[PDB]
Order: C-alpha cells, then structure tokens, then sequence
C-alpha cells in the first residue's frame, strides 16, 4: 500500500 | 496477467425479482476481497456500488449486495426496479511486484416490466433534405417492451442496406424502450419509388406505418 | 469531491493530444488517481494510475505511448501515435487505497479521425401532410452531418420537456454523426422549436416545426 493513499471513508 | 470475466450479456430479471452477476478473476485478488462493482447507464459515468467485494458505497440502495472471496465474486440485485437497468462492471487488483488491475467486460441487465406494444410514426424527408441529394426517412417505435425488430419495405421490397437503428435506454419508471430507425437513400433512389413502409414487429404482433411519396 | 476531464477533440491519426483531469475537495498528496477509457459501445478499459508521490504505472498494452503526470490540482494524460483504436471517452477517477474508484468525471471524448470539425444541418420531421389530423401530433428534428460528437438538443429553449425523446447518435457511412429528437404536442399547440448546439464548432441551430 506504499503510494496508495487513503481508504474509502 | 489479471483477467476478469463476467456473466455474458444480457441477463434478465422481472421487476421485483432478483438477478446475480458473476465476476471470475484469473488470479486471487489482493487480500482476497479488493474487488469493486460499478453501475453504468448509457451516456453517464460509472457509479461505484460496492468495494472490498461486499461493502456498499455511501447512498447505494441495500437491494445491492456483493459476495465472494479469492477469485469468484457475485453482485446480486434484490427487488429489481426499472431504475436498475444498466451495465455492471467489476474491477479488481492483485499485487505482482506492483498493482496489476483490470475490469470485467460488463454485464448488461435487462429489466422486464409490463409488456407494451409500440406505437409507430413515420416521417418523410423535408423538401430541403431531398434538395441535398441524400434522403433520410425516419421511423420511430415509441414506448414498448420487449424488444422489436424493424423491417423497411419500398413498394413491397425488403430493404437490406441504408438502415440504422438507435434505441433509448430502458425508462426508469416503466422499463420501456423507444427506437429510431432510419433509411438513407440518394434523392435519385428516393424519387424512383412510391410507398415507403416501416414495419415494427414485437413477437407475433406488427405495427406498420407507410407514406406515398407525392401524397406528402 | 469532484473530478473533471478536459481536452477531448478530433485529432488526426498519428497525432498527439494531452487530456487534463481537474480535481477538487481532496489532495493529490493523499489519494491515488487513475485514467479509464471506453470506446463507443465497448467496456471500461484501465489505462494507468499515478501514486501520491507522482510515480505513474501503465496497463501492459500502453508500451510508453502514454504519459500520466500531475500537479497540485490536476492530472494529465499525454497520448502519442493516436489511431482509431484510441477513439473513446476518457475518464479520470480517484482510486481509494482499498480499490474503490470514486468519484468519476463526466468524461472527455477523443475522436481519432482525418476529418475536419463540421457543424450539424437540421431538418424538420412532420407527418405526411395528407394524414388525417388527430388531437395530438408528434414533430421532430433530424440533426445530421456533424463531427465530432456530441450535439445537445432542447425544445423551446429548454421549456418543453414533456413527451420529448432524443435518440442516441449514430455514425453514418459518411463518417459524420446523426440523431433525431421528437416531441408530442396537442394538434393546436403553437409551433415548437428544436435548439441544436454543437460545442466543437460553437454552432447553434434553431428549427421551428409545425404540422404539415
Ligand atoms: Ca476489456
Ligand atoms: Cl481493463
């Protein structure tokens, strides 16, 4: 998950 | 290479019934569940329905549910409405020294509402259209379900070329279609015949409209 | 949160085009983004993505023909050596860590063709003049000979919407596009006007249609 940013709220 | 394969189009369901769409991955999806589902209506962007195989996005009706893990995923619509008529896409990722992602090919859902026979209109070319050297004759089949076939006849001869059909999406309130069918000829060809006929067939019923060039 | 694509147009085969995805309501430092395209009548096709650090990755078929880059508020897609296989609606999406693509933009259309932009011609659709009238009549406009898509159609300057059916465009054997729009009115209604707009040529056409 490097670079993959944030998860669905 | 990750390949996602969906149930072939079309899939049908009666209003109030249930439909299931499969998405099979050629490889295990990341965490076994990084699979999402999208709804797309014609001319609109896709809409996220479900992510992580079974979690609904904000505002999505609970008649949508997702299940599966690993390689075999299912989207289910319970209490199908006309407003659910759409193409459905899965999207998945696996980690192979980087993110490898793909979409399934899409499954069109046809929602069966109350059957209704088309009304049919035919439009002769305007004088200024004929003056261009290329004639377009327009036939429309309004507010119908299920699908129709369209035949063009010109003084009794079935046309086999110059025909284009264009169908609206299913109506979100009553599941019905509309259809435009066009016959394109040269003005020379158009002026060499009398009777132009649009025949719209829905199973064992046909509705036929004609005009006589010269009477219009 | 919104994303909006721009830059779609007619482009010559072999040509180069750059599309832009403009975002608002979220940081490109905090979320990944993707480009997805759809050829007319075909499925969604993943093109590539860009991570929060600006590293772009591509579908195996791209083969260095496309470049994805970003700024603080935009992401680009530069496409080279374009062919008819690249004619499509191009969408940008925010791509959540746990895989959901949301939101999507409206899409921008890339039309890879040798032709020149061409404005639509509009022709009235009215029933054969000899037909007995009934209480209601269906009138219409045929819009043809335009490139690229799309056109928009309204009736009476967007004030007539009930009983309007506007069909999907078709590409004619000429290579130009065509569509019709029809509307049902009371037989003694005032004439109705179709309003056709073609953004690519900044062309607007009105056509007033009356019972034959
Ligand atoms: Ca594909
Ligand atoms: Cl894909």
């Amino acid at each position: 998950k490097f670079g993959k940013g944030g998860t669905y709220p | 290479a990750l390949v996602l394969t969906q149930t072939p189009s079309p899939v049908s369901a009666a209003v109030g019934g249930a439909v299931s769409i499969s998405c099979q991955s050629s490889q295990n999806i990341y965490k076994d569940n990084e699979l999402s589902w999208y709804q797309q209506k014609p001319g609109q962007p896709p809409k996220l329905l479900i992510y992580k195989a079974s979690t609904l996005a904000s505002g999505v009706p609970s008649r949508f549910s997702g299940s599966g893990s690993g390689t075999q995923f299912t989207l289910t619509i319970s209490g199908v409405q006309c407003d659910d008529a759409a193409t459905y896409y899965c999207q998945g990722s696996r980690y192979n020294n980087g993110w490898d992602s793909g979409f399934g090919g899409g499954t069109e859902v046809v929602v069966k509402g109350d059957p209704v026979a088309p009304t049919v209109l035919i439009f002769p070319p305007s004088a200024d259209l004929v003056a261009t050297g290329t004639v377009t004759i327009v036939c429309v089949a309004n507010k119908y379900f299920p699908d129709v076939t369209v035949t063009w006849e010109v003084d009794g001869t079935t046309q086999t070329t110059g025909i284009e059909n264009s169908k609206t999406p299913q109506n979100s309130a009553d599941c019905t279609y509309n259809l435009s069918s066009t016959l394109t000829l040269t003005s020379t060809q158009y002026n060499s015949h009398k009777e132009y006929t649009c025949k719209v067939t829905q199973g064992t019923t046909s509705v036929v409209q004609s005009f006589n060039r010269g009477d219009c | 949160q919104t994303v909006k694509e721009s830059g779609g147009r007619l482009v010559t085969p072999g040509g180069t085009l750059t599309l832009t995805c403009t975002v608002s309501g979220f940081s490109l430092s905090r979320y990944a983004m993707s480009w997805v395209r759809q050829a007319p009548g075909e499925g969604l096709e993943y093109i590539g993505w860009i991570n929060t650090y600006g590293s772009a990755y591509y579908a195996s078929w791209v083969n260095g023909r496309f470049t994805i880059s970003k700024t603080s508020t935009t992401m680009d897609l530069k496409m080279t050596s374009l062919t008819a296989a690249d004619t499509a609606t191009y969408f940008c999406v925010r791509w959540f860590a746990d895989g959901g693509m949301d939101p999507w933009g409206p899409g921008t259309l890339v039309t890879v063709s040798s032709g020149q932009p061409k404005a639509p011609s509009v022709f009235p659709l009215a029933p054969c003049c000899g037909d007995t009238p009934s209480s209601t009549v269906t009138l219409g406009c045929l819009v043809k000979g335009y490139l690229p898509e799309p056109v928009t159609v309204t009736w009476n300057s967007g004030t007539l919407t009930n009983g309007v059916r506007t069909f999907p465009s078709v590409r004619q054997s000429s290579g130009l596009y065509s569509l019709s729009s029809v509307v049902s009115v009371t037989s003694s209604s005032q004439p109705v006007t179709c309003n056709v707009a073609h953004p690519a040529t900044n062309t607007k056409v009105d056509k007033t249609v009356a019972p034959s």
